[PDB]
């Protein structure tokens, strides 16, 4: 028993910081808005309808 | 908001000509057809024709035939180049003639049709 093994886990919380590309997001009311006006709202990914944090 | 603006109200003698225009804006212009229809007292409403302003395609109710004309004009407008009007020409008019006119367009989302009409100008009452 006293003897230890090293046993690998996935899924272990923890996080190193970072810099990366990050992606936009908007809303359906912001392509309600047409017209051919906004910028890159229509490129921008949506939102979500339930965030969670 | 989509918007048409129809011309004003007209009298007109029998055997005239009544052309009626119909200023379309807040959407593009080229990608929705323009109904015609007017509402006749006593008799209700009669479609008249509809025109697609890409080519300007038109197509007339078979009874009207000989006596309408569907035209129109894109913005020439360098800064606001969407909109466009629509004219529709009606002519022998007879007192028979004399009703509301309207243009009307389609609503735009995925299961509207060609003919519930979303979207109405104010209508041109024609006195024949």
């Amino acid at each position: 028993a006293e003897n230890l093994w090293v046993t690998v886990y996935y899924g272990v919380p923890v996080w190193k910081d970072a810099e990366t590309t990050l992606f936009c997001a908007s809303d359906a009311k912001a392509y309600e808005t047409e017209k051919h006006n906004v910028w890159a709202t229509h490129a921008c990914v949506p939102t979500d309808p339930n965030p969670q944090e | 908001q989509v918007q048409l603006v129809q011309s004003g109200a007209v009298i007109k003698t029998p055997g005239s000509s009544v052309k009626i225009s119909c200023r379309a804006s807040g959407y593009n212009f080229r990608d929705y057809s323009i109904h015609w229809v007017r509402l006749i007292p006593d008799k209700g409403f009669e479609w008249i024709g509809w025109i697609k302003p890409l080519w300007g395609a038109v197509s007339y109710a078979r009874q009207l035939q000989g006596r309408v004309s569907m035209t129109r004009q894109l913005s020439q407008d360098p800064d606001d180049p969407d909109w466009g009007v629509a004219y529709m020409e009606f002519s022998g008019l007879t007192p028979a003639d004399t009703a509301e006119y309207f243009c009307v367009r389609r609503g735009s989302c995925d299961y509207c049709g060609d003919f519930p009409w979303q979207y109405w100008c104010q209508g041109t009452v024609v006195v024949v």
